[PDB]
């Protein structure tokens, strides 16, 4: 995906302020709460009975951290997302068989979490830049379906 | 279907929007136009630049429709019947676009109401906007 | 919403299915599993090979549910309430998958009922299956 | 997209029997009837008031013929759909701004039309091969969005 320099600047500047220990878990937790069918893939994580249970679940926070790392990895290779996400694509598509619509959903939940954390700093043009990024990541993760 | 807790959550969150209702609707539209440029083609008679009086005025209309839906949440097909006819028949709005505007409304609420946008309320708001979208796309024929 | 003409069209087309009801349901499932392999993971206790007694038996269940929906087309949320609970709560079926099975049901009907599958009836059947899908995905919580 | 030799055989064999003067128009007409918002892009085509009006419309049949030609073109270049559909992608995405979900919808309508015309010959494995093709075409046509 192609970001303008202005968009790259906006994205990179905000990402440096991201709490990398928490934001991934917040996004994954919210995915599980807002789109409850996604819990089908996480039965080994234990207590997912309530929103509080999900958000406070240590396994959700831990896994969320791994997801955010992958997004961070993608932000460093915007011109080669396919190669960057090749192994993850094989995992999520060939092994897990996650419908790729859910890649889009998690990306949009991440955008909601960024808006929550940054408030007025998450301006409409900053959002538009991040929508390009999460769309790129979703498409790259879905490559094994293509 | 919207649960009792969902209706309570949506009413509470929307209650916090207040006199910013029109403003937030205008911001959601702007977010949609910038993030998803395909949606811009529905508004050729609009100037879609920042600070546009037309987007401001339209945001208030959108907000007022959502407020009507909140106020009549158990009777939404009836409450939104006229608007359903408009969007489906006259305007022929692609159903995908309601998902895009719904997402931008959630982002707008998250950016302005940090205390209200809990995971549970996020879920309720998403269900509510999906319900509104279902009604507004119910009239293609 | 389903129009009077839609209900007439769906009832007429489904009336032609007859004793092949279970058979066509089984064929639609097979089409889905082969075309969209992600859907296979919902059935690990099933042998999904051609001629599988389990897919045959399940096809009849699917068909009987659709027949119930046709017979109670003005009261579908009530008629399908139990099945909605099952698919959303217990099975956690991804909403995308209902679009996939609906498409495969249309393909199955087109392949077997060439005279009935007019453009108008195609449109009515699509709306009907979308309505069924809306009910079956209405219970995520 | 990668088809097996068995799938390639199934696809190519059926396509040779396709009525290239009619099937494209039937698919485009049905798109306009079944998904009426798509009529937004064809106001210059005239009478689209009824299903009979749409299916009998000379402009729908004529345009449908062009679409089918593009699918035929794609079937000849399954290993390079992106290049094959580059100009069409620029048209449908940059100029027309058609949401790419509709590329998927037209592909699935085409599959319905093939089923209608070929009946029991359009077996579940033949369908599965054609679903790979129309997914590939849709993704290639949407490249300018990626
Ligand atoms: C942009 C979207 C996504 C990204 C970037 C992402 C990233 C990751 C990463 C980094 C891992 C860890 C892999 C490893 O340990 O080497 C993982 C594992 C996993 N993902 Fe995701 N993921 C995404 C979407 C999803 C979705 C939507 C689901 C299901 C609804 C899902 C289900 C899983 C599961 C079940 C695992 C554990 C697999 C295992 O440990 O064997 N992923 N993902
Ligand atoms: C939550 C979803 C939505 C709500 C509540 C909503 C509400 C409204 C309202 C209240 C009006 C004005 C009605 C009138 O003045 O008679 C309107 C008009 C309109 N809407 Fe929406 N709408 C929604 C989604 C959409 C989407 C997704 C699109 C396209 C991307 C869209 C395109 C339009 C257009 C083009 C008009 C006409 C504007 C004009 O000609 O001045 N709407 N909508
Ligand atoms: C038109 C849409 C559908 C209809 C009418 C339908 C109908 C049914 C019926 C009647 C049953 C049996 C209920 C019972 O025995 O108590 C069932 C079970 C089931 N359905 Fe569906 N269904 C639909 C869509 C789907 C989809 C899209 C999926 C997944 C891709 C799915 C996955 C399942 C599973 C896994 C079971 C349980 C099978 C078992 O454990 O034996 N269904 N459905
Ligand atoms: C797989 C999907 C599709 C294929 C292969 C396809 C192919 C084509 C082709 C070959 C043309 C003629 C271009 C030329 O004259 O050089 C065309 C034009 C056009 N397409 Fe499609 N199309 C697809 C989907 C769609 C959809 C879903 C829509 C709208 C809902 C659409 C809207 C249009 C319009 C409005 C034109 C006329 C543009 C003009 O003449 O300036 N297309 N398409």
């Amino acid at each position: 995906v192609h970001l303008t320099p202005k968009e790259k600047s906006a994205v990179t500047a905000l990402w440096g302020k991201v709490n990398v220990d928490e934001v991934g878990g917040e996004a994954l937790g919210r995915l599980l709460v807002v789109y409850p069918w996604t819990q089908r893939f996480f039965e080994s994580f234990g207590d997912l009975s309530t929103p509080d249970a999900v958000m406070g679940n240590p396994k959700v926070k831990a896994h969320g951290k791994k997801v955010l790392g992958a997004f961070s990895d993608g932000l460093a290779h915007l011109d080669n997302l396919k190669g960057t996400f090749a192994t993850l694509s094989e995992l999520h598509c060939d092994k897990l068989h996650v419908d790729p619509e859910n890649f889009r959903l998690l990306g949009n939940v991440l955008v909601c979490v960024l808006a929550h954390h940054f408030g007025k700093e998450f301006t409409p043009p900053v959002q538009a830049a991040y929508q390009k990024v999460v769309a790129g990541v979703a498409n790259a993760l879905a490559h094994k379906y293509h | 279907v919207l649960s009792p807790a969902d209706k309570t959550n949506v009413k509470a969150a929307w209650g916090k929007v207040g006199a910013h209702a029109g403003e937030y609707g205008a911001e959601a539209l702007e977010r949609m136009f910038l993030s998803f440029p395909t949606t811009k083609t529905y508004f050729p008679h609009f100037d879609l630049s920042h600070g546009s009086a037309q987007v401001k005025g339209h945001g208030k209309k959108v907000a007022d429709a959502l407020t009507n839906a909140v106020a009549h949440v158990d009777d939404m097909p009836n409450a939104l019947s006229a608007l359903s006819d408009l969007h489906a028949h006259k305007l022929r709005v692609d159903p995908v676009n309601f998902k895009l505007l719904s997402h931008c409304l959630l982002v707008t609420l998250a950016a302005h109401l940090p205390a209200e946008f809990t995971p549970a309320v996020h879920a309720s708001l998403d269900k509510f906007l999906a319900s509104v979208s279902t009604v507004l796309t119910s009239k293609y024929r």
